[PDB]
C-alpha cells in the first residue's frame, strides 16, 4: 500500500471502505535524502495516523504510585488521522534540519472513553510544529521533534447548552434570575462556568523515519506524541494523552 | 391599450366550457345516453 | 464559502471551526476529505462540477487550493441560490424569506 | 407563411365541431346506423387535414 | 409550567449537560426576543442587532 | 396432515388469545426488539452525538432525564442516512455515541406496524367480515412513516427525524415550524380540521347514542348493565336521535342511516391524517407552506405587516436559535 | 426593566427618549455600542451603597443586569436553601386555585 | 417561445392541460343529468 | 373611490407583460471581438491541459486524468460550439464541423479507457485526440 | 405617494427623476434577475458586501449613483477597483457566460438600477439589512 | 383507451404549454418546467454546458 | 472571557485595531477590504500600528490606501479567541 499502489483505485471503490485514511505505507530502505544547505525544501502530503489512544489516569492518587496511561476505546468514527501536512524544511539550524508548521488538515477532533463510561475529548494536532532532526541525512533513524501548540476544542463562538460563549453567547445564567437578583456576595459568582477562557497549551511529539526511499516517499515511520485534551473552555481540568502510530511524508525539491 | 391576450384566454375558456355540458345538454334533450 | 474564504487568503484546511470539527474541509466516517457544516450528511454526493477536484481519497487538498478554475464558482453560486426550497405559492426561501422571487425546484 | 396559418386554424375549427357531435351522434338512438360515414367522413377530412398541414410545416 | 428547576441548577452547574428540554429553552428565548418587536408594538421594543440572541452564522 | 401444515393451521388459527397469523411472524419479533431496545435506552443509554458536532445530548433516566425530557435520541448527522447496524461498529459502545439506538428502533418499528396494519387484515379474513381496518390504520401507519423515515430521507440525516420521547417531539415541532412553515400548509390545515373534526364527531355521535338509550335497566344502579352483550336488538333508538338533531340544525342535516353515519365517523379523521401524513412528507422535500411574508404593500412600496409577518418573526427567532452552533454557513440547507 | 410577561430580558440602557444608548451585547464581534464602549458609570444612592460610585467596566455590568429586576437588594438564601427562580405570591396562588376550582 | 407562425395560438394553449380536470367533472354533469341512477 | 383596474391597465401592482416593452437596443453584441479573444483564449488553456493528461498515464493515476479533462476543460465544447458558428464561408465550417465531432469522439474514448484502468488503450487515444485538437485550430482561423 | 423617486444620476448631485413605468419596469426586472442572490439588498453568495445605501457609497467608484451602476453592470469590478469580477458576477461583458444578461437593453439596466437606490428611500431599515428587519 | 387518450392528451398540451411560455434566457429550473427537462435529457435541442437553443 | 476591555475597536467604531479584528470591519472603509486586507489579517501586525505600513507584498498604491486611515487602526494585544475567527467569525448579514 505506497502512494503508487493508491493513485490508481477509483474513489468508487476506495469511498466507504475505510482505505481513505489508512497512511499509505512507501516500502525501502538502504537509502538516504540529502538536504542542501542552500536549496529551498518541502515537505508535501504529511500523512499522520495515530493508534493506540492512551490516556493518563491516576491509579493510587496519595502515594507510591505512578500514573499508568489506561488503553481506551476511540469513540467518534474513523476520522482520527491528519492529510497533507506541508511545511519548508530548507531552514538549518546550526545543522539540525527544523521544519515549520505551513497549513494542511493539522487538527482532528476525536474523542476516546476511558474505563468507567468518561468520554473525554481532545484535539489531536499538530497545529505550530517545529521539528528538529541532528543531522544533514533523512532515513532509518535521524528521530525528529519538537513543540506543537494545540488551539483548544470550542472555539470562542461555541455556544453552551445555556447559551453561554467566549465570543458570544450570554454573560450569565439567565434560568436563573433569583441567583442574578442578590446584590451581595451571591450574585452568580457561583458559577465561573460562565467566564470562558480560550486557553492555548502545548504539546510535544518525536518520531523516527523507521525506512527511506533515496527518490521521494519520506518515512512510512512512526511517532509519539504527548498531548493534553479538552478543557471545556476552562471548565474541568485536562488530562494527558499519549498518541503513538505511524505516519508518512514526501520531500520535494524546491 | 389593449389587452388581447386574456381576452383570447378568456374567450377560449368560454369555448371550452361550451364543450363538455353541449354535449350533455343536448343528449339530456335527445333521449340518448 | 470554501473558495471566498480562500480568496480572503485563509489556509481553508485547519479551519478550526466553531465545534471544534471542520468549518470548510471535514473527515468523513470513513476517512475521506469532505465539506464541514451542516453538509457532512451529503458528503456521499458525486457532483460533475466538484468531481474534478476529488482525487482517490476524496477531495484533494492540492487541486482545492490551486486547480479552481471559475466555472465551477459559477455552477456553486447558481446552484446555492437555486436550492430545492421553496413554499406552495411558489416563493424561493428558506421559508422566512421574503417574496421576490418565484421559485420552486 | 400565413397560408399555414389559416390552415391550422382551420383545424380548430374544425375539431370543435368534431368533439362536439362525434358523442352527440354516437349516443342519440338513431343517427349512428344512418351516419357512420358521417363521422368517418368528419374524421377523414380531420385525418386529411393534419396531413396537409404537416408536409406544409416543412416549406 | 415553564422550567424543570432540577435541570436548570444542572445545566448551570455543567456545561456539557444537555437535553431536548434544554434546546426546547432556547427555542423559546429565540421566540420572545425576535417577535416582541413586531408583536407588542406599544411596548416600543427598540433591541438592537447584537443584543438578541442569534445562533451562530445564521 | 403434513410436518409443515400442521404448523401453517396454528399460524392461522383463531382459538389463540393473541392472533399469531402470517403477519404476526414478522410484527411479533419486530416490535418486541423495538420495544428491548427502547425500554433499555430509555432508562440507560448513554449521552448521543446527535448532529455530528461533537457535543453529546444525554437523554435516558440515568443521566437525570425526567420523562418529560428523556429520549431515545436520534443519530449522528455524521452518520447521515447511511446504514448503521451494531456489526458496521469497532465496539458496542461507539454505536452508542453516534446514536445507533434510534435506526435499530424505528425500522423495526415501521416493518411492525407495517405488519400490524396487514395483521388488521389478517383477523378480518378468518373471522369472515370485511376488511378495511387494514385501511384505517394506513393514517397513523403514514404518519409514523411520515416523522421517521421519509424526513430523514428528504432532509438528509436521520438527525431530523423526531426523537423517541415527549420532549423530543415538542423539539421536533418547533424546528420544523421554523423552517417548513407547517401552520401555514393546506394539508396540515385539513388534518387539524380531522382531528378537531374528528374529536366532535366523537364528542357527537358518542352523546346522541347515550343520550337515547332504552331502559332496560333500574334507577340506581349503572346504565350499562342494561346492554346484555350479545343482543340481537338495537340499544338505542336512533329515530329519537335523528329527530333530536333534526331539531338542533334542521331536519336534513343528520343521517337517519346509521350505516352511513358510521362511515362519516371513518372518513373524516382518517382522510385528514392521510393528508397531514403527505404534508410533514412533502415538506420533507422542502415543499413548504404558503408563504405571505411582506405581501401587502401600499402605494409608495413600504411593506406593511400582515398576520402571517407576525407568524414569521416567530418563525426566525425558532430558526436563529435551533441548532446553535451546527451552522457554518449563512443558508439553512440551501 | 423587564415586563411581567417575560422570562429572559437583554439589558438595554435607555434615556428619558425612549432611545437606547447602551446594550451590554450578545455578539461581541462588531457591537457597536456596549457597556464599556460608551463607559456608563453607576452612581449609588440611598441603601447599603450610600455614596458608592465606581465606573470599572466590569463591576458596572454586574449592578446593570441586577437592575433591570427593579431593584437591587442582598439575599440571605443560605437559609431555606434557594435554588434561584422566582416563586408566586399568594396572590397569584388563590387566583390559581379559585379560578379553576370555579 | 413558440415558432413563429403558431404563436398567434399562445392565448389557445393556456387552458389545455385544465381539460383533464374538466373530464373529471365532466362525469359529475353527466351523472346528475341521467339523475344519479 | 379606490383605483381599480380590470385585466390590464399597467400600474405599479399589474402582473402583466403586454404593456413595458423593450425601448432602447439590445446593447450585448450577440458575438463581438471580447469575447470571441475569450473563446481563442480557453483554447490556449485547454490545449495544456490535453498536453498534461500525458504524465498521469504514465504514473497511472486515474482520477486526474479522468478529472484533468473536466477541470479547465469544461468550457471546452462551448468554446468550440462558438467558434465553428463564427466562421464566414460554409465548406470551410465543414472541415471545422468534422473535426470538432472527431474530436469529441476521440475524448471519451479516452474516458472508457480511463474507468477500464487501460493504460495501453488511452494513450493512443490522447495522441489521436491531440492532433485533432490542432487540427480544429487551422481550421477555424 | 411616491411622489419622490429623485434618485442621483452621477457624482456632484445632479438628480434624475425615474417616473411610475420606469419603477414597475424596474422591480418586475431586478426579481427573476437578480433577486435570486439579492433578496432585499443582501449578497446570498458574498454577505459582507451588498446593497446597502452605505456599502454601496463606500466602494472605490461609490455606486450609490446610477451611472456608476450602468458602468458596474457593463464592466463589473471588484470593492476596491483592482480586479475585474466578471467571470464570478452576470454582466453585458460576460453575457456569454451569464445567459440573463443577453436580451436586456441599456435602457432598463437604468431601471433595474433606478431600483438599487429607490429600495433605501422607501424601505431604509430592511433593504441591505438581513433577516433581523423582516 | 379513453383514458390512455388522456393521458396523452395531457403530454400533448402540457408540452405545448411549457414551449409557450418559453423565454430562453432563463434555464429549464427556473420556469417549473417538468417535460421539457425529460426531453433534454433525451438530447433534444440541448448545447453544450447545458444550455438548449 | 466574560468581559474583554478591548471590544469596542473590534467593529461599529472608528479604530479597528487591526490584530484581532474581523476581516470585514475593513468594509467601511474605501479602497479597504477585498485584497488589501488579506495583507493585513495573513502575515499579521504583531508589533505595533506603523507596522502595518512597513509591511511587505503591497503594492505602492496600496500602501498609500492604508496611509489615509493610519489613524483609524490601533495595534492591541493579540487575544487567541478571536484570531481564530478573524476570517470567518460567522457573521454574515
Ligand atoms: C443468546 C446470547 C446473547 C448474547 C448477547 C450479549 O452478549 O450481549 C452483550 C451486550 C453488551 O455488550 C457490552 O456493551 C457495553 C456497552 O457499554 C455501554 O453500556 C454500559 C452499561 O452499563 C455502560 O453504561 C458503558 O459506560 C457504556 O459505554 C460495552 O461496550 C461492552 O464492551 C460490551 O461487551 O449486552 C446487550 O446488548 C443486552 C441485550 C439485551
Ligand atoms: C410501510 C413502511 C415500511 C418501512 C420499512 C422501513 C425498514 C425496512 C427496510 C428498508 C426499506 C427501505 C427504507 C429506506 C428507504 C430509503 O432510505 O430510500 C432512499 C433511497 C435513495 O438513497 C440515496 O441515494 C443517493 C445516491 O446518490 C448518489 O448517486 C446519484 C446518481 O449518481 C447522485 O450522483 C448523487 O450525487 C450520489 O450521492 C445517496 O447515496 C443517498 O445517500 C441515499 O440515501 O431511495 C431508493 O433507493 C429508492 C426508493 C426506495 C423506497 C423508498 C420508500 C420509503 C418508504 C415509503 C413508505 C410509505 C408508507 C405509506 C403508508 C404505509
Ligand atoms: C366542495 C369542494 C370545494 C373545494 C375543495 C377542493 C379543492 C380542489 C383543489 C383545488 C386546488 C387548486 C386551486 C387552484 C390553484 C392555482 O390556481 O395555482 C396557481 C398555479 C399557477 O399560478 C401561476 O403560478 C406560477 C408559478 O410559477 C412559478 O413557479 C414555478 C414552479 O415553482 C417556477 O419556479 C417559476 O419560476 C415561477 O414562474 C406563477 O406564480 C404565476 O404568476 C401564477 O399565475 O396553478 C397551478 O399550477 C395548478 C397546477 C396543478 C398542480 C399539480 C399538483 C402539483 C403539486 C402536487 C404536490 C403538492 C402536494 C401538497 C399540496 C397540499
Ligand atoms: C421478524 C423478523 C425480523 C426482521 C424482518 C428484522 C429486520 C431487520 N433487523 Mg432484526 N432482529 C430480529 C428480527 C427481525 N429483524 C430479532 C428476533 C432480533 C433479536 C436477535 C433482531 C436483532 C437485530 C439487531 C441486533 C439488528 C437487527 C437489524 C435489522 C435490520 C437489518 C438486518 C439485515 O440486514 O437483514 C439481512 C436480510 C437479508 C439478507 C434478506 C434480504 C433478502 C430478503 C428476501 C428480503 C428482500 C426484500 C425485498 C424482496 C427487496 C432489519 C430492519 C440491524 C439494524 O439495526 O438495522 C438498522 C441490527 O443491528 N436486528
Ligand atoms: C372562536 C372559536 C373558534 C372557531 C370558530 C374556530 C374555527 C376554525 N379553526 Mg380554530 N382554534 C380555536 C378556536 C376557534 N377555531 C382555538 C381556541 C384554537 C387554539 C389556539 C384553535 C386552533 C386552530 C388551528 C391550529 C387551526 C384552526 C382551524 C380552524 C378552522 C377549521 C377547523 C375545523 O374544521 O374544525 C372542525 C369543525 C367542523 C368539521 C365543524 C375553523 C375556521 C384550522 C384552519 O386553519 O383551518 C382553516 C387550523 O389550522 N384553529
Ligand atoms: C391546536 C393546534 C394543533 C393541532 C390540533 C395539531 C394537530 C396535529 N398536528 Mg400539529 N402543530 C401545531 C398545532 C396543532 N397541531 C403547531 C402550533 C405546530 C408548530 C410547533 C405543529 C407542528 C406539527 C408537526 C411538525 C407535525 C404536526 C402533526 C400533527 C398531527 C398529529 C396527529 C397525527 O397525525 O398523529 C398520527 C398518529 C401517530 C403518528 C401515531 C402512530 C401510532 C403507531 C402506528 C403505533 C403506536 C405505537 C404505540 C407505542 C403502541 C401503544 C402501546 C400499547 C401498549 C398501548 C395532527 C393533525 C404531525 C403530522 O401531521 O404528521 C405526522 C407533524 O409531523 N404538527
Ligand atoms: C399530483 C397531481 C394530482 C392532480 C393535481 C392537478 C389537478 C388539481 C387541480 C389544479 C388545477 C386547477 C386548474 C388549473 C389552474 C392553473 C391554470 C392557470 O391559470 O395557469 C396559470 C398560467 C400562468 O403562466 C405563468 O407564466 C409565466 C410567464 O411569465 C411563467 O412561465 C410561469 O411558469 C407560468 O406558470 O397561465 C395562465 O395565466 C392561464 C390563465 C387562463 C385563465 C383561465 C384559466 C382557468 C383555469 C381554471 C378553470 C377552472 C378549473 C379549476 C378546477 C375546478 C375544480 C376545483
Ligand atoms: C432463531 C433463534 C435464535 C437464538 C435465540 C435468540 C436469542 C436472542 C438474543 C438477544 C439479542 C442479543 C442482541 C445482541 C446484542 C449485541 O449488540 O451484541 C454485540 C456483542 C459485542 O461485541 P464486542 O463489542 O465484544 O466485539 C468484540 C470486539 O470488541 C473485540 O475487539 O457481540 C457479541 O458479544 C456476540 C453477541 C452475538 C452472539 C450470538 C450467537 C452467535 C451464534 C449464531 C448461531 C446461529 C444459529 C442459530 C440457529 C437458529
Ligand atoms: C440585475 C442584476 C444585478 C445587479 C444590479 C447586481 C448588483 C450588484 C452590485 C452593484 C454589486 C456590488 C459590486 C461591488 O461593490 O464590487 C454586486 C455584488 C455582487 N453580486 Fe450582484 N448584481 C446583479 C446580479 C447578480 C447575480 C444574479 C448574482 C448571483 C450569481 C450576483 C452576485 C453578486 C456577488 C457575489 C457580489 C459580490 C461581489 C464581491 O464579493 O466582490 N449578482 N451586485
Ligand atoms: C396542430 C396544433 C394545434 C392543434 C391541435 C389540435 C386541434 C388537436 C386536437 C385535439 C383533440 C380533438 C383532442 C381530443 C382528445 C379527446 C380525448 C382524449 C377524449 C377523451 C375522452 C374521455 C376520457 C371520455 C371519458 C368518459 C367516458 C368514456 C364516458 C362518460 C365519462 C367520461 C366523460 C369520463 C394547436 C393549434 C393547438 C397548436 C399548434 C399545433
Ligand atoms: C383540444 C381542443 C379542443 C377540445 C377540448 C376538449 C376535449 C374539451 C373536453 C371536456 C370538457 C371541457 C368538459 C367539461 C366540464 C365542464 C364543466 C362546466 C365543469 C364542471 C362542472 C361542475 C363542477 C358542476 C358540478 C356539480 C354538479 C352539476 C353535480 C353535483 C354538484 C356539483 C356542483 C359538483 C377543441 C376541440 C375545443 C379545440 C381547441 C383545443
Ligand atoms: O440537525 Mn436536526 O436539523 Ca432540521 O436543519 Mn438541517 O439539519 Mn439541523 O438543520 Mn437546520
Ligand atoms: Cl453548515
Ligand atoms: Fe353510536
Amino acid at each position: 500500500f505506497t502512494e503508487e499502489d493508491f493513485r490508481q483505485l477509483s474513489y468508487e471503490q476506495v469511498k466507504g471502505t475505510g482505505l481513505a485514511n489508512r497512511c499509505p505505507e512507501v516500502d525501502g530502505t538502504k537509502g538516504s535524502i540529502k538536504i542542501e544547505k542552500g536549496k529551498k525544501y518541502k515537505i508535501v502530503d504529511m500523512c499522520i495516523e495515530p493508534k493506540s489512544f492512551q490516556v493518563e489516569d491516576e491509579v493510587g492518587k496519595g502515594k507510591q504510585a505512578r500514573k499508568e496511561f489506561v488503553d481506551t476505546k476511540l469513540m467518534t468514527r474513523a476520522t482520527y488521522t491528519l492529510t497533507g501536512i506541508e511545511g519548508p524544511l530548507t531552514v538549518n539550524a546550526n545543522g539540525d534540519l527544523e521544519f515549520q508548521e505551513k497549513d494542511g488538515i493539522d487538527y482532528a477532533a476525536t474523542t476516546v472513553q476511558l474505563p468507567g463510561g468518561e468520554r473525554v475529548p481532545f484535539l489531536f494536532t499538530v497545529k505550530e510544529l517545529v521539528a528538529t532532526a541532528k543531522g544533514d541525512s533523512i532515513g532509518s533513524g535521524t528521530e525528529f521533534g519538537g513543540e506543537f501548540t494545540v488551539p483548544s476544542y470550542r472555539t470562542g463562538l461555541f455556544l453552551d447548552p445555556k447559551g453561554r460563549g467566549g465570543v458570544t453567547g450570554y454573560d450569565m445564567a439567565v434560568a436563573l434570575p433569583g441567583m442574578m437578583a442578590d446584590g451581595a456576595e451571591g450574585q452568580d459568582e457561583l458559577f465561573k462556568e460562565t467566564n470562558k477562557v480560550f486557553q492555548v497549551t502545548k504539546g510535544e511529539i518525536e518520531m523516527g523515519v523507521q525506512k527511506v526511499d533515496p527518490s521521494t516517499n519520506e518515512i512510512a515511520g512512526v511517532f509519539v506524541s504527548e498531548q493534553l485534551t479538552d478543557t471545556d473552555m476552562g471548565a474541568k481540568a485536562p488530562k494527558n494523552i499519549l498518541l503513538k502510530g505511524v505516519f508518512y511524508a514526501r520531500i520535494v525539491e524546491e | 391599450m389593449i389587452n388581447w391576450q386574456v381576452i383570447g384566454q378568456l374567450v377560449s375558456l368560454a369555448i371550452i366550457v361550451l364543450v363538455g355540458p353541449a354535449v350533455i345538454f343536448l343528449l339530456a334533450f335527445k333521449k340518448g345516453n | 464559502f470554501l473558495v471566498r474564504d480562500q480568496r480572503l487568503g485563509a489556509n481553508v484546511a485547519s479551519a478550526q471551526g466553531p465545534t471544534g470539527l471542520g468549518k470548510y474541509l471535514m473527515r468523513s466516517p470513513s476517512g475521506e476529505i469532505i465539506f464541514g457544516g451542516e453538509t457532512m450528511r451529503f458528503w456521499d454526493l458525486r457532483a460533475p462540477w466538484l468531481e474534478p477536484l476529488r482525487g482517490p481519497n476524496g477531495l484533494d487538498l492540492n487541486k482545492i487550493k490551486n486547480d479552481i478554475q471559475p466555472w465551477q464558482e459559477r455552477r456553486a453560486a447558481e446552484y446555492m441560490t437555486h436550492a430545492p426550497l421553496g413554499s406552495l405559492n411558489s416563493v424561493g426561501g428558506v421559508a422566512t424569506e421574503i417574496n421576490s422571487v418565484n421559485y420552486v425546484s | 407563411v400565413t397560408a399555414l396559418q389559416i390552415l391550422v386554424f382551420a383545424l380548430t375549427i374544425l375539431s370543435t365541431i368534431l368533439v362536439v357531435s362525434i358523442p352527440v351522434i354516437l349516443a342519440s338512438p338513431g343517427q349512428w346506423e344512418q351516419s357512420k360515414n358521417l363521422v368517418f367522413t368528419g374524421a377523414g377530412v380531420w385525418s386529411g387535414l393534419v396531413i396537409v398541414t404537416g408536409l406544409l410545416n416543412s416549406f | 409550567a415553564y422550567d424543570f428547576v432540577s435541570q436548570e441548577l444542572r445545566a448551570a452547574e455543567d456545561p456539557e449537560f444537555e437535553t431536548f428540554y434544554t434546546k426546547n429553552i432556547l427555542l423559546n428565548e429565540g421566540i420572545r426576543a425576535w417577535m416582541a418587536a413586531q408583536d407588542q408594538p406599544h411596548e416600543n421594543f427598540i433591541f438592537p442587532e447584537e443584543v438578541l440572541p442569534r445562533g451562530n452564522a445564521l | 396432515a403434513s410436518l409443515w401444515e400442521r404448523f401453517c393451521s396454528w399460524v392461522t388459527s383463531t382459538e389463540n388469545r393473541l392472533y399469531i397469523g402470517w403477519f404476526g411472524v414478522l410484527m411479533i419479533p419486530t416490535l418486541l426488539t423495538a420495544t428491548s431496545v427502547f425500554i433499555i435506552a430509555f432508562v440507560a443509554a448513554p449521552p448521543v452525538d446527535i448532529d455530528g458536532i461533537r457535543e453529546p445530548v444525554a437523554g435516558s433516566l440515568l443521566y437525570g432525564n425526567n420523562i418529560i425530557s428523556g429520549a431515545v435520541i436520534p443519530s449522528s448527522a455524521a452518520i447521515g442516512i447511511h446504514f448503521y447496524p451494531i456489526w458496521e461498529a469497532a465496539s458496542l459502545d461507539e454505536w452508542l455515541y453516534n446514536g445507533g439506538c434510534y435506526p435499530l428502533i424505528v425500522l423495526h418499528f415501521l416493518l411492525g406496524v407495517a405488519c400490524y396494519m396487514g395483521r388488521e387484515w389478517e383477523l378480518s379474513y378468518r373471522l369472515g367480515m370485511r376488511p378495511w381496518i387494514a385501511v384505517a390504520f394506513s393514517a397513523p401507519v403514514a404518519a409514523a412513516t411520515a416523522v421517521f423515515l421519509i424526513y430523514p430521507i428528504g432532509q438528509g440525516s436521520f438527525s431530523d427525524g423526531m426523537p423517541l420521547g415527549i420532549s423530543g417531539t415538542f423539539n421536533f415541532m418547533i424546528v420544523f415550524q421554523a423552517e417548513h412553515n407547517i401552520l401555514m400548509h393546506p394539508f396540515h390545515q385539513l388534518g387539524v380540521a380531522g382531528v378537531f373534526g374528528g374529536s366532535l364527531f366523537s364528542a357527537m355521535h358518542g352523546s346522541l347514542v347515550t343520550s337515547s338509550l332504552i331502559r332496560e335497566t333500574t334507577e340506581n344502579e349503572s346504565a350499562n348493565y342494561g346492554y346484555k352483550f350479545g343482543q340481537e336488538e338495537e340499544t338505542y333508538n336512533i329515530v329519537a336521535a335523528h329527530g333530536y338533531f333534526g331539531r338542533l340544525i334542521f331536519q336534513y342535516a343528520s343521517f337517519n342511516n346509521s350505516r352511513s353515519l358510521h362511515f362519516f365517523l371513518g372518513l373524516w379523521p382518517v382522510v385528514g391524517i392521510w393528508l397531514t401524513s403527505i404534508s410533514v412528507s412533502t415538506m420533507a422535500f422542502n415543499l413548504n407552506g404558503f408563504n405571505f411574508n411582506q405581501s401587502v404593500v401600499d402605494s409608495q412600496g413600504r411593506v406593511i405587516n400582515t398576520w402571517a409577518d407576525i407568524i414569521n418573526r416567530a418563525n426566525l427567532g425558532m430558526e436563529v436559535m435551533h441548532e446553535r452552533n451546527a451552522h457554518n454557513f449563512p443558508l439553512d440547507l440551501a | 426593566r423587564m415586563p411581567a410577561f417575560f422570562e429572559t430580558f437583554p439589558v438595554i440602557l435607555v434615556d428619558q427618549d425612549g432611545i437606547i444608548r447602551a446594550d451590554i451585547p450578545f455578539r461581541r464581534a462588531e457591537s457597536k455600542y456596549s457597556i464599556e464602549q460608551v463607559g456608563v458609570t453607576i452612581d449609588f444612592y440611598g441603601g447599603k451603597l450610600n455614596g458608592q460610585s465606581f465606573t470599572d467596566a466590569p463591576t458596572v455590568k454586574k449592578y446593570a443586569r441586577k437592575a433591570q429586576l427593579g431593584e437591587v437588594f442582598e439575599f440571605d438564601r443560605t437559609t431555606l436553601e434557594s435554588d434561584g427562580v422566582f416563586r408566586s405570591s399568594p396572590r397569584g396562588w388563590y387566583t390559581f386555585g379559585h379560578a379553576n376550582f370555579a | 417561445a413558440l415558432p413563429e407562425a403558431y404563436s398567434i395560438f399562445k392565448p389557445l394553449v393556456d387552458i389545455l392541460p385544465v381539460i383533464p380536470v374538466f373530464f373529471l367533472l365532466l362525469a359529475f354533469v353527466w351523472q346528475a343529468a341521467i339523475g344519479f341512477r | 373611490a379606490p383605483k381599480q383596474s380590470f385585466f390590464g391597465g399597467s400600474s405599479a401592482s399589474s402582473p402583466f407583460v403586454y404593456n413595458m416593452k423593450q425601448t432602447g437596443e439590445i446593447l450585448y453584441k450577440p458575438l463581438n471581438d471580447e469575447d470571441l479573444q475569450f473563446h481563442k483564449n480557453v483554447l490556449e488553456k485547454s490545449r495544456g491541459e490535453l498536453d498534461r493528461t500525458s504524465e498521469q498515464i504514465a504514473r497511472k493515476s486515474w482520477d486526474d486524468m479522468r478529472g484533468v479533462i473536466r477541470n479547465q476543460m469544461y468550457n471546452m465544447r462551448h468554446s468550440q460550439l462558438r467558434l465553428i458558428e463564427s466562421v464566414e464561408s460554409a465548406e470551410k465550417q465543414k472541415a471545422a464541423k468534422k473535426n470538432y465531432n472527431d474530436l469529441k469522439k476521440s475524448l471519451e474514448e479516452m474516458d472508457l479507457a480511463a474507468r477500464n484502468k487501460k493504460q495501453e488503450d488511452a494513450r493512443k487515444f490522447r495522441a489521436s485526440a491531440l492532433k485533432a485538437f490542432d487540427s480544429f485550430t487551422t481550421s477555424v482561423g | 405617494d411616491d411622489i419622490t423617486r429623485t434618485i442621483p444620476l452621477e457624482a456632484s448631485g445632479t438628480t434624475i427623476t425615474l417616473t411610475p413605468e420606469q419603477v414597475k419596469r424596474g422591480k418586475r426586472l431586478f426579481n427573476s434577475s437578480c433577486a435570486i442572490c439579492h433578496n432585499g439588498g443582501i449578497t446570498k453568495t458574498n454577505p459582507n458586501v451588498g446593497l446597502d445605501p452605505e456599502s454601496l457609497s463606500l466602494a472605490t467608484p461609490p455606486r450609490d449613483n446610477v451611472n456608476s451602476l450602468i458602468d458596474y453592470m457593463k464592466d463589473p469590478t471588484s470593492y476596491d477597483g483592482s480586479e475585474s469580477i466578471a467571470e464570478i458576477h452576470p454582466s453585458i461583458k460576460s453575457a456569454d457566460i451569464f445567459p440573463k444578461m443577453r436580451s436586456l437593453s441599456d435602457d432598463d439596466l437604468f431601471a433595474i438600477a433606478g431600483h438599487i437606490l429607490i429600495q433605501p428611500k422607501v424601505a431604509s431599515e430592511k433593504w441591505g439589512g438581513g433577516k433581523i428587519y423582516y | 383507451v379513453a383514458h390512455a387518450g388522456i393521458m396523452v392528451f395531457w403530454c400533448g398540451a402540457m408540452t405545448l404549454f411549457e414551449v409557450a411560455h418559453f423565454i430562453p434566457e432563463k434555464p429549464l429550473y427556473e420556469q417549473g418546467f417538468i417535460l421539457l427537462p425529460h426531453l433534454a435529457t433525451l438530447g433534444w435541442g440541448v448545447g453544450p454546458g447545458g444550455e438548449i437553443v | 472571557e466574560m468581559e474583554y476591555e478591548g471590544v469596542m475597536y473590534l467593529g461599529g467604531s472608528d479604530k479597528i485595531d487591526v490584530n484581532n479584528a474581523n476581516i470585514r470591519a475593513y468594509t467601511k472603509y474605501p479602497g479597504m477590504y477585498p485584497n488589501i486586507a488579506r495583507e493585513i489579517v495573513k502575515n499579521g501586525p504583531f508589533e505595533s500600528v506603523d507596522d502595518v505600513l512597513k509591511i511587505e507584498t503591497l503594492t505602492a498604491t496600496q500602501k498609500s490606501v492604508v496611509e489615509k486611515y493610519k489613524n483609524n487602526l490601533i495595534a492591541l494585544p493579540s487575544r487567541p479567541e478571536y484570531v481564530i475567527d478573524k476570517l470567518n467569525n460567522g457573521l454574515y448579514r
